[PDB]
């Protein structure tokens, strides 16, 4: 998810 | 507004920068919530303004109610028309897993792509859009598995 | 201030790559919209 997190 | 997947993008940040994803169907853009915050978005010279959002589903749909209904069969192999910042859409085929819940069963998608790939359509082999990529959780091995994410109609 | 951009057709894609596994796993959806791990 990247920098997203789990966004 | 031209039915597809659109990017969408920001000049707030530095450059140019894509925070998402979505579908235009039946006049109607279709997004996740943490992706514009129910914020108001431009089509070139015209202004979409919110509609419906849910922080819950994390889900919005803008100029109208939420338009996609389709959903995955349980059973099939599903396409998630990923569209990542800077790079052309390209569709990947996958056989979903499943978020198992206290609410019900939902399919979910075991694929990791940067974080402005939020709201990229998943496809059933008819081409409906069936839910949106972008809310899911990190398992024991460190990979992302999101929730194909679908509204009601 | 936010804008959109076209990027393609929704359609199925014949000869696309297959990947990705099929987990199934015990989740848990709270007010914030956050999934987690049971």
């Amino acid at each position: 998810k990247g920098g997203g997190x789990k966004k | 507004t031209t039915d597809g997947v659109y990017r969408v993008m920001t000049r707030r940040l530095l450059g140019s920068t894509q925070v998402g994803v979505g579908v235009m169907q039946e006049g109607v853009f279709h997004t996740m919530w943490h992706v514009t915050k129910g914020a108001a978005l431009r089509s070139g010279e015209g202004r979409l303004d919110p509609y419906w959002g849910d922080v819950k589903q994390d889900l919005v749909s803008y100029c109208g109610p939420w338009k996609l209904d389709a959903a995955w069969d349980g059973l099939s192999e599903v396409q998630l028309l990923a569209v990542p910042p800077g790079e052309r859409a390209k569709n990947i085929q996958t056989l979903p897993g499943i978020f198992k819940t206290k609410d019900g069963d939902i399919g979910a998608v075991a694929l990791d792509y940067p974080a402005g790939t939020s709201g990229s359509p998943i496809l059933d082999k008819c081409g409906r859009v069936i839910g949106l990529y972008g809310n899911g959780v990190v398992i024991k091995n460190g990979s992302y598995v999101s929730a194909i994410t679908q509204g009601k109609r | 201030d936010m804008y959109i951009e076209r990027a393609g057709d929704i359609t199925w894609e014949k000869d696309a790559e297959v990947t990705g596994n099929s987990p199934r796993l015990d989740v848990a959806l709270d007010e914030s919209g956050d999934f987690s791990l049971v």
